[PDB]
DNA sequence: TAATACGTTC
RNA sequence: UAGUCGGGUGAUUAGCCAGACUCUAACUUAUUGAACGUAUU
């Protein structure tokens, strides 16, 4: 059935879809991307044919996603995520380890079985094909280990779905004690105006993760961080200032000003100019008031010339 | 790349170093300045612009600890608790982490030490593995250097990998920059309870046995005598000319010729020696160590080598009296050895500092009061931070006398009822610095000022209760106990004075009651 | 058995 | 006291000026993939 649906969407024969899917878990290109500091990140991206199938799958099958899930959601972004916590004085950030690669076919099917919201039902015969569509085989010789890949188009949707029940439970728990909760992919953020309420959250998380996923999904204890108005609060790279407003942060603002000054004196190359324009667009999205100030500081003409 | 250039120009050390490695003089200079820049404060002490210290430690299913989080002070942290609370376990965890820095400063891709699969995993851990997670700080350019040591129990199917690359990356910066141009290097040392148990010198000998085997008296004495003999009694060309002139003259000048030949050889060696191993003169080294010992060690004001008797003897001025070092207590010897060893390593690793003891580093000391008389317990920590102002000290103690000299912010205490589940260590509620010993015993160490197991400790309480039972008058029973108190503690005892006070007050209270 | 308009986040 | 927040000034990622905050307590991250902003059309 899944095959027939995909074939219809992609205007291909059932046979050619089925044939393609036999080796689909191995049709991933692996490459490295430089980290901002030292080292490289490893990415596994599906082949074109497989990407098309994955997109078709996601189109055909609507999977439930909790409202607290901010990543990969239409109309929700890093701004919305940060804004959810801006009004609260105390902040807790928690992180899940190897988030995508921890999600296995077993977890996926468990989530389908557990799910109370209107989950698609799949025929047993289709289960094998679905696994081949959604999960990558990292070790060529070990056919038994399929995992979600970081760079697949379907992985965001599947990951959000797998966290649906988790999000439901923790959201309910947080609501009772006036904690704001949002999830951006593997990043969990908690904020409150009540002192000491956030101290219990890590323990609650460990129990819940164990209950739902056993040992498959775990907290990164090194990346669990407490913050307050006494210290720097950031959520998904956005600074929350002491006036409870979103900010780019002082250093980023100063850097943009530096680049504007360089542009003013024709010292910025085309690449740096393009970079500056991107930074200003981002600044406009996160902190529009900053753009207003820059316009006042710099000659509207200069800024318009720059945005051309 | 342009991104790395931006971050590097923003002051990020790792990005600057990556640009240096790919390419070049500008980036090198930026890295070198990050490490070497500092200032002299109002007190005349050199302060690095970019400090290096351990910020936080987390222990998961390690030995007794299910999950433990510790925030450390930049200068001094003292960990206190009963036997078996895991104080030594904490220091061992840190020392293993520090071994990864040392290994990689010495050699590219050097391997540090590892957690034991037999002993280090908590015995009743469901998930049969242990983690030691540490975060280090190195100035505002490198606010976080995370390292994790992990080990899975023996015969477990899935092995858990340690994450050590950030340690290696930072250690690589130190190693590579030092190779091109000499820099000052961080000191790492552990002094455990085993300190008490009874080639030419080269800069990176300072890292040899630094995290176990350090601080041994015999090594010091031998070294000190050696330095003395060399420092008893100019250009190479000038020295070469002097040696040549003296050789031509050569019988009474033969001793002088041999001395000058030695000086020439040493000068050539120093000339031939590499930038990565640049070192201060033996005379200077000797002087710094002597000053360190005399500054730090209680009641030693002077130290020197005598050879007048015909054997090489180290002598000290102890409490104003000149004595042989063998006439010191074992407590004082062990402490002298610790300070001498530390000073020796600091001198070797900080050749560019005016005062090499103002170098950076992390030093761990287990049971600092080991073998010390109460008198010297009252002095030991006062000295250490003044002599080594930029070292992060992490120490353990049992001593209330030691705690009386330390601020409460530096203290981390275990709860006495902690069965290993506890999440965070915290400071005591009472201020310890300048406080009475008896108060620290009761308020911080949870011990009565009088031994509860001794009957005589309860006599005053019992005496008071007898007085109150007989409307304040001294009856046959109260008199007997009074006599027992007098007989046991003595006529001039504080206990008898208290009893006398009770009698006087109660007599007067009763008289008032009768005047109804 | 990856893609290239520029930024941001995971 | 120290750290943090950032309005102004500065051929400007620096330095300097002003105001504010303080649960034991941020460490600014990752693309070509996904989402969001901007540009092209
Ligand atoms: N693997 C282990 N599992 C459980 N408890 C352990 C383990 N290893 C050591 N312990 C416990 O740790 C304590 C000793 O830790 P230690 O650091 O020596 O304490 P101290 O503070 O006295 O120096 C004892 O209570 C011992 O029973
Ligand atoms: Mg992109």
């Amino acid at each position: 059935s899944v095959i027939r649906g995909l074939a219809a969407v992609l205007r291909q024969s059932d046979s050619d879809i089925s044939a393609f899917l036999v080796t689909a878990p191995r049709k991933y290109k692996v490459y490295k991307i430089p980290k901002r500091t030292t080292g490289f990140r490893v990415i596994a991206q599906p082949a074109k044919g497989l990407k098309d199938i994955q997109r078709a799958f996601v189109q055909l099958y609507s999977l439930p996603v909790h409202d607290a899930s901010m990543a990969y959601m239409k109309g929700k972004g890093i701004r919305d995520n940060a804004a959810a916590h801006a009004g609260n004085q105390y902040l807790l950030k928690a992180d899940l380890e190897d988030f995508f690669n921890s999600i296995t076919p077993a977890i996926f099917w468990r989530c389908i079985e557990m799910s109370s919201a209107q989950t698609p039902q799949f025929e047993p015969q289709d289960k094998l094909f679905i696994e081949k569509i959604l999960f990558w085989q990292p070790i060529k010789r070990r056919k038994t280990k399929l995992i979600l890949s970081v760079g697949a188009p379907s992985s965001p949707v599947i990951s959000n779905f797998c966290m649906y029940e988790f999000d439901n439970r923790i959201h309910a728990a947080c609501k009772k004690v006036e904690i704001t909760y949002t999830r951006y992919a593997d990043d969990l953020t908690f904020s409150s105006n009540i002192p000491d309420v956030l101290k219990a959250v890590p323990s609650t998380l460990e129990v819940l993760l164990k209950d739902l996923f056993g040992s498959a999904l775990r907290l990164n204890h090194s990346k669990t961080v407490f913050s307050s108005k006494a210290h720097n609060r950031h959520v998904t790279g956005i600074t929350i200032n002491n006036e409870e407003t979103l900010s780019l942060g002082r250093d980023r603002k100063r850097f943009i000003k530096h680049l504007i000054n360089q542009y003013k004196y024709g010292l910025l190359d085309n690449e740096d100019k393009a970079y500056l324009i991107g930074l200003l667009a981002f600044a406009s999205h996160i902190e529009p008031s900053f753009i207003t100030r820059m316009n006042e500081k710099y000659s509207l003409e200069l800024m318009e010339r720059l945005r051309g | 790349t342009k991104q790395y250039e931006r971050k590097a120009k923003g002051g990020n050390l790792l990005s600057a170093f990556e640009l240096y490695q790919r390419n070049v003089g500008e980036w090198f200079e930026m890295c070198r300045d990050y490490i070497q820049d500092g200032h002299v404060d109002e007190s005349g002490i050199f302060r690095p612009d970019n400090a290096f210290y351990l910020r936080r430690l987390t222990l998961k299913d390690f030995r007794r600890f299910s999950l433990l989080e510790i925030k450390l002070e930049e200068d001094l942290t003292v960990i206190i608790g009963n036997n078996g609370k895991g104080k030594t376990s904490i220091l061992y965890a840190i020392a293993k982490t520090l071994s990864w820095f040392v290994a990689n400063i010495l050699k590219e891709g050097g391997s540090g030490q590892r957690l034991s699969e037999m002993t280090d995993i908590k015995n009743d851990a469901e998930d049969r593995y242990s983690d030691v997670s540490s975060t280090f700080f190195f100035g505002k350019g490198l606010k976080s250097v995370p390292i994790r040591l992990s080990r899975s129990a023996l015969g477990t199917a899935e092995r858990r990998d340690s994450e050590v690359k950030p340690a290696k990356d930072l250690a690589d910066i130190w190693r590579v920059i030092n190779e091109v141009n000499t820099i000052n290097l961080p000191t790492f040392a552990l002094y455990n309870v085993e300190r008490s148990q009874p080639r030419r010198e080269e800069r990176f000998d300072a890292y040899s046995q630094t995290l176990g085997g350090a601080g041994r008296f015999d090594h010091f004495v031998e070294w000190y005598i050696y330095l003395h003999k060399r420092t008893v009694s100019s250009s190479i060309k000038e020295l070469e000319q002097q040696v040549n002139d003296l050789q031509r003259t050569v019988v009474s000048v033969k001793s002088l010729l041999e001395q000058m030949k030695f000086k020439l050889s040493e000068a050539i060696e120093r000339n031939d020696a590499a930038v990565s191993s640049r070192v201060l003169t033996e005379s200077v080294q000797k002087s710094i160590v002597e000053k360190a010992i005399c500054s730090v060690v209680p009641s030693i004001s002077n130290i020197w080598v005598e050879m007048i008797t015909g054997s090489d003897l180290v002598k000290v001025t102890n409490d104003g009296h000149d004595v042989t070092i063998d006439q010191l207590s074992d407590g004082q010897r062990v402490f002298l050895s610790l300070v001498a060893d530390l000073a020796r390593r600091m001198v070797m690793l900080n050749p560019l500092l005016e005062n090499p003891l103002e170098g950076r580093g992390i030093v761990l000391i287990d049971e600092i009061e080991l073998h010390l008389h109460p008198k010297w317990q009252q002095e030991v920590i006062l000295n250490l931070r003044s002599a080594f102002p930029n070292i992060q000290f992490i120490i353990t103690t049992h001593s209330p006398i030691v705690l009386s000299t330390i601020e409460k912010r530096c203290i981390r205490e275990f709860e006495p009822n902690d069965d290993g589940d506890q999440s965070f260590l915290d400071s005591p509620d009472m201020q310890t610095k300048g406080s009475e010993n008896a108060q620290i015993l009761e308020q911080v160490m949870n011990v009565h000022s009088t031994p509860p197991g001794i009957a005589e400790s309860h006599w005053l309480g019992n005496f008071e209760l007898l007085l109150l039972d007989n409307s304040g008058e001294l009856d046959n029973h109260s008199q007997v106990l009074y006599d027992q108190i007098k007989a046991h503690f003595g006529i001039d005892s504080i206990e008898l004075k208290k009893a006398d006070s009770l009698i006087r007050i109660n007599k007067m209270k009763n008289k008032l009651n009768k005047i109804r």
